[PDB]
């Protein structure tokens, strides 16, 4: 997170820390005691699929306390349409091997119905993005969970307000931009898979996933997030399904 | 207006443009000066656009140059107060006042719903937690 | 479908209507308005008109700067409108001379304090209630030679030649302004 502030311990209860071989890897969002939504590119170079750990109730990566809960990632489901190294369909549904305990420090974020999210939440100006990513472009990662409030933009405005880049990726209907183009605030590489939560009338909902962007907080560029509303059905059908043999699973999309 | 021989009488704004309708010329005969006459004629001949009674639903029309302005009653809006603020109970309008989910319905009124872990209260628009840790709520702040 | 274009703001005394083109053919519209940091609010749902009254929204804080956009239906096609700051841009309506009382060798010209669309406590605030000191009225009078006076209130106390007759015309003015600084001349009134 670039240009943000520490998320007071307990105020980002759905933030998930993803580890591979005990090393920091990505962020995530708990949407129920057994499932976690994250980004697909987070698994582009994974090899030890049995070494994926998800931690909840985390805050300070340098001090252990009783709010922390660890769980092996039993399954990683990525859209069959996602292409490693690319940007479209950057989403992943993780099945924890064992449900986490809901507490004052571990609570899931609501996964909204498609239309509610497109017709209402999509027009709530600000939403929170968070994670333990870089505090600066090419900089080091954070020790304490950082949070940032960013404004959402419709794609037409994003393109119009962005500077063209050498054959840069297209912003699809499966994405949306949020952030600032003045080079001051934005999410970053290590925040990948993290939540883009929208507050609406007393309840927070999952509207986006930290996915990609031109560097981090680059002048004339916005952060890009996965438009989760486009995957509601996909997520719901999968969460009611039986676990597959291996860890990695490519599920069709639509 | 001009009646037989009245023109022998000097010009009079009152008798000529107030108590009667006066032509541009009669007006120019009172003011004499061109600009003064024009400054007067712009409004005098503009005609009251509030005559159509365009402002609906008990609104109030305020005349202007080649136009009007409608002041509406609280429950109304629109150029001519034609829009009923109470006829917008559709979902795309502030989520139809629903706290969480909203579902349109042709003819009838929209209905409100809630996310799992919540229940619809009797107001038919609010949702309340039905578990200890409903999604989207922050414990150390509730 | 075709994206709306030529979005224009028609505002007088805060009565604010957004207009646009073209004449919808097999397409309806929906407008959204907001301040730079507020949420987007929808208005004039699926209308076929090429206008949308936004008065009740902008009068909530006439000093805010609003941005509006028109969605097009047969993310949807839309077009952003120019930014609009009511207080700095709403046109001043045509004033009305309320009366003039003569007292010896002087004349008191009174300018009607017209009402605006700005609601407050179940009432419509006047142009003075809203602009306060930023508003002044200039008088353009002649002995029925040009003369002019200015007042920071709604009245002019001027001198006059006994016996002779005078004609008056007034204009609302917001000096600090750059655009739409003056209203149109009021109707002419003679004592
Ligand atoms: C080529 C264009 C683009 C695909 C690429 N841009 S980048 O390289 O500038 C991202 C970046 C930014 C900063 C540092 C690094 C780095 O590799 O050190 C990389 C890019 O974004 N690549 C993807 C992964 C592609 C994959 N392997 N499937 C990526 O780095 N995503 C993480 C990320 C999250 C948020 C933001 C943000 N809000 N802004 C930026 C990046
Ligand atoms: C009353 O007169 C005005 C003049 O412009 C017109 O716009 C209205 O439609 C009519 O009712
Ligand atoms: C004009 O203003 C409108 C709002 C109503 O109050 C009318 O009664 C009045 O004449
Ligand atoms: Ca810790
Ligand atoms: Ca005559
Ligand atoms: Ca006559
Ligand atoms: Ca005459
Ligand atoms: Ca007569
Ligand atoms: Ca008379
Ligand atoms: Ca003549
Ligand atoms: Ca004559
Ligand atoms: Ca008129």
């Amino acid at each position: 997170i670039v240009g943000g502030k520490v998320c007071p311990k307990g105020e980002c209860p759905w933030q998930v820390l993803l580890l591979v071989n005990g090393a920091q890897l990505c962020g995530g969002t708990l949407i129920n005691t057994i499932w976690v939504v994250s980004a697909a590119h987070c698994f582009d170079k994974i090899k030890n699929w049995r070494n994926l750990i998800a931690v909840l109730g985390e805050h300070d990566l340098s001090e252990h306390d009783g709010d922390e809960q660890s769980r092996r990632v039993a399954q990683v489901i990525i859209p069959s349409t996602y292409v490693p190294g690319t940007t479209n369909h950057d989403i992943a549904l993780l099945r924890l091997h064992q449900p986490v305990v809901l507490t004052d420090h571990v609570v899931p974020l609501c996964l909204p119905e498609r239309t509610f999210s497109e017709r209402t939440l999509a027009f709530v100006r600000f939403s929170l993005v968070s994670g333990w990513g870089q505090l600066l472009d090419r900089g080091a990662t954070a020790l304490e969970l950082m949070v940032l409030n960013v404004p959402r933009l419709m794609t037409q405005d994003c393109l119009q307000q962005s500077r063209k880049v050498g054959d840069s990726p297209n912003i699809t209907e499966y994405m949306f931009c949020a952030g600032y183009s003045d080079g001051s605030k934005d999410s970053c590489k290590g925040d990948s898979g993290g939540p883009h939560a929208t507050h609406y009338r007393g309840t927070w909902y999952l509207t986006g996933i930290v996915s990609w962007g031109q560097g981090c907080a680059t002048v004339g560029h916005f952060g890009v997030y996965t438009r989760v509303s486009q995957y509601i059905e996909w997520l719901q059908k999968l969460m009611r399904s039986e676990p597959r043999p291996g860890v990695l699973l490519r599920a069709p999309f639509p | 207006a001009n009646a037989f021989l009245e023109e022998l009488r000097p010009g009079s704004l009152e008798r000529e443009c107030k108590e009667e309708q006066c032509s541009f010329e009669e007006a120019r005969e009172i003011f004499k000066d061109a600009e003064r006459t024009k400054l007067f004629w712009i409004s005098y001949s503009d005609g009251d656009q509030c005559a159509s009674s365009p402002c609906q639903n008990g609104g109030s029309c305020k005349d202007q140059l080649q136009s009007y302005i409608c002041f509406c009653l609280p429950a109304f809006e629109g150029r001519n107060c034609e829009t009923h603020k109470d006829d917008q109970l559709i979902c795309v309008n502030e989520n139809g006042g629903c706290e969480q989910y909203c579902s349109d319905h042709t003819g009838t009124k929209r209905s409100c719903r809630c996310h799992e872990g919540y229940s619809l209260l009797a107001d038919g628009v609010s949702c309340t937690p039905t578990v200890e840790y409903p999604c989207g709520k922050i414990p150390i702040l509730e | 479908t075709v994206a709306a274009y030529n979005l224009t703001w028609k505002s007088t005394n805060f009565k604010t209507i957004l207009e646009w083109e073209p004449k919808p053919v097999n397409q309806v519209y929906t407008v959204q308005i907001s301040t730079k940091s507020g949420d987007w609010k929808s208005k004039c749902f699926y209308t076929t008109d090429t206008e949308c009254d936004l008065t009740d929204e902008i009068v909530k804080d006439v000093k805010q700067t609003y941005l509006a956009r028109v969605f097009s239906y047969p993310e949807p096609l839309y077009e952003n409108s120019p930014e609009f700051t009511p207080y700095l841009e709403t046109n001043l309506g045509q004033p009305t001379i309320q009366s003039f009382e003569q007292v010896g060798t002087k004349v008191n010209v009174t300018v009607e304090d017209e009402r605006t669309l700005v609601r407050r406590n179940n009432t419509f605030l006047s142009l003075r209630d809203v602009f306060g000191k930023d508003l002044i009225y200039t008088l353009y009078y002649w002995k029925s030679g040009k003369k002019t006076a200015k007042t920071n209130t709604n009245e002019f106390l001027i001198d006059v030649d006994k016996g002779e007759n005078y004609c008056f015309s007034v204009q609302a003015v917001i000096p600090s302004r750059t655009v739409n600084r003056k209203s149109t001349d009021s109707p002419v009134e003679c004592m």
